[PDB]
């Protein structure tokens, strides 16, 4: 799990460490890397068009166009995250990074996608955006994951990106925040993950103050220690607090 | 200057997507060893 901090083009140290990582991970490692590096007839990958809301689109079609765009960039399986995201940086600067991702047009992981999703939905006030972070346990280790929760016309859904199809986008059909979270919990268990912690942020402002960051953990729930009824109780109370702007 | 680096950016992008295809297929095969 490396992160590219050298910008673009990627510098030598970052580039070579990526290649050594994949050489090690892949069973046919050295043969594989030699087949790609300096290969002479590599396809030039096409550059997908950035989605942009039009009055001629329904909101679900527009958000599906956003999710399809992220799928076209692809989930980043190389081990090197290509765009650095510093989570407490002001939104103003994060939006410059999101713009950069649409320009360089490379594979992305879960945090990059949350930032992209904010960038691509800014300016449509009928959509409210808030991050949902998961801490899970699987065979001896803790894993971290984040998606963009959305609320629109009285329904919850999400956008996101993951190595799993069930841990990302959810359609606008959940009637409560609890139903959305419990769907993530039930999906996680298909993969023998136990959810240890759920964190809900605040609504991401469409017009943030110059210095305003994303708030990632307004609500933090140690879910593995609580019963279903207590979890839903807390989620519903926080969600109504959000919807009221309390 | 700002031209040799564009050539390098594009070269790196083509190799990144070739690499990502191979790694995606490997994860899909290891994940299938899990589901089986």
């Amino acid at each position: 799990f490396h992160v590219n901090k050298s910008g673009f083009p990627i510098d030598s140290h970052t580039w070579e460490r990526m290649w050594m990582h994949v050489a090690k991970v892949h069973p046919k490692g050295g043969e594989m890397v030699g087949a790609i590096r300096n290969a002479a007839f590599l396809a030039k990958p096409s550059i997908p068009q950035v989605p942009n809301y039009r009055l001629s689109m329904t909101i679900p079609d527009w958000l599906q166009a956003i999710q399809n765009y992220m799928k076209t960039l692809q989930y980043n399986h190389t081990g090197t995250q290509f765009f650095e995201i510093r989570k407490m940086r002001p939104l103003s600067g994060l939006m410059e990074t999101a713009k950069e991702m649409t320009r360089e047009s490379l594979p992305i992981k879960c945090l990059e996608a949350v930032i992209l999703g904010i960038y691509l939905t800014n300016g449509q006030p009928s959509i409210e955006r808030f991050p949902i972070s998961f801490k899970t346990y699987f065979s001896g280790n803790y894993f971290h994951h984040v998606v963009l929760g959305i609320y629109c016309n009285g329904r919850y859904g999400s956008l996101g990106m993951s190595r799993r199809a069930e841990l990302m986008d959810k359609p606008l059909t959940f009637r409560t925040l609890s139903d959305l979270i419990f769907d993530f919990e039930d999906s996680y268990k298909k993969y023998l993950h136990t959810v240890k912690k759920v964190k809900i942020g605040l609504y991401v402002p469409h017009e943030p103050h110059s210095f305003q960051p994303i708030e990632w953990k307004q609500l933090v729930l140690n879910v593995s220690k609580m019963l279903r009824a207590d979890i839903r109780k807390e989620l519903e109370k926080y969600a109504r607090d959000m919807r009221m702007k309390i | 200057q700002k031209s040799a680096q564009q050539e390098l950016k594009q070269r790196q992008r083509a190799e990144i997507y070739a690499l990502n295809r191979v790694m995606t297929e490997l994860e899909q095969q290891q994940f299938d060893e899990f589901c089986k």
